[PDB]
């Protein structure tokens, strides 16, 4: 209580580089949130209803390394900064929050669960401001309801002088609209 | 310009 998180690193540099090139990933996948890496950058993805969602500005058009080889994106929406792959087997898929709570939590790549007040469809305010440096690399990270259902995924931070007062996210609604579209 | 790679995960409770 309220909601807790911890992280487990599965790969190092060399293995990431190699896995990058082969497109083949034979490690077991576990957990609701995946830590993702390209050569240039690192960020997060959240599995919601069988799809692993992340941000375009992290993933680009790239495939995701998988047990059978590279997985092609199932959903690519550039204007909303959203992409998705079918979740690898073993990821714990979360469920959308329909209950309409405005009391949210953002899960950072550091496995902190931080309080957010929903201010609108795609926006929420950090109840306690954090340094920009603290949120970097957490895009694709989930925003949660108290029940632990997913409200959407972390997209961008609203910041001044390296301090972030709020966050922009991609609602599970946008995810559904992208799926019904494609 | 390769694949995105899962390098870790996060477990919720
Ligand atoms: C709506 O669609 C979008 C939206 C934003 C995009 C984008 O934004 C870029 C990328 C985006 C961003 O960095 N998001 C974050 C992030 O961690 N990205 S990241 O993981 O480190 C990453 C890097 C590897 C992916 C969550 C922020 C953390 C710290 C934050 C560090 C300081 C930067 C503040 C900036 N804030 C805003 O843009 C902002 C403030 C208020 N409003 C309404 N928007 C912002 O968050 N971003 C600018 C880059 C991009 O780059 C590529 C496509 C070339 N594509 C984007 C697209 C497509
Ligand atoms: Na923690």
């Amino acid at each position: 209580a309220p909601i807790t998180a911890y992280s487990q690193q599965t790969r190092g540099l060399l293995g990431c580089i190699i896995t990058s090139l082969t497109g083949r990933d034979k490690n077991q996948v576990d957990g609701e949130v995946q830590v993702l890496s390209t050569a240039t950058q690192s960020f997060l993805a959240t599995c919601v209803n069988g799809v692993c969602w992340t941000v375009y500005h992290g993933a680009g058009s790239k495939t995701l390394a998988g047990p059978k080889g590279p997985i092609t994106q199932m959903y690519t929406n550039v204007d909303q900064d959203l992409v998705g792959w079918p979740a690898p087997p073993g990821a714990r898929s979360m469920t959308p929050c329909t209950c309409g709570s405005s009391d949210l939590y953002l899960v950072t790549r550091h496995a902190d669960v931080i309080p957010v007040r929903r201010r609108g469809d795609s926006r929420g305010s950090l109840l306690s401001p954090r340094p920009v440096s603290y949120l970097k690399g957490s895009s694709g990270g989930p925003l949660l309801c108290p029940s632990g259902h997913v409200v959407g995924i972390f997209r961008a931070a609203v910041c001044t002088r390296g301090v972030a007062k709020a966050v922009v996210f991609i609602p599970v609604e946008s995810m559904e609209t992208t799926m019904r579209a494609s | 310009k390769g694949s995105v790679v899962i390098v870790g995960r996060i477990i919720l409770s």
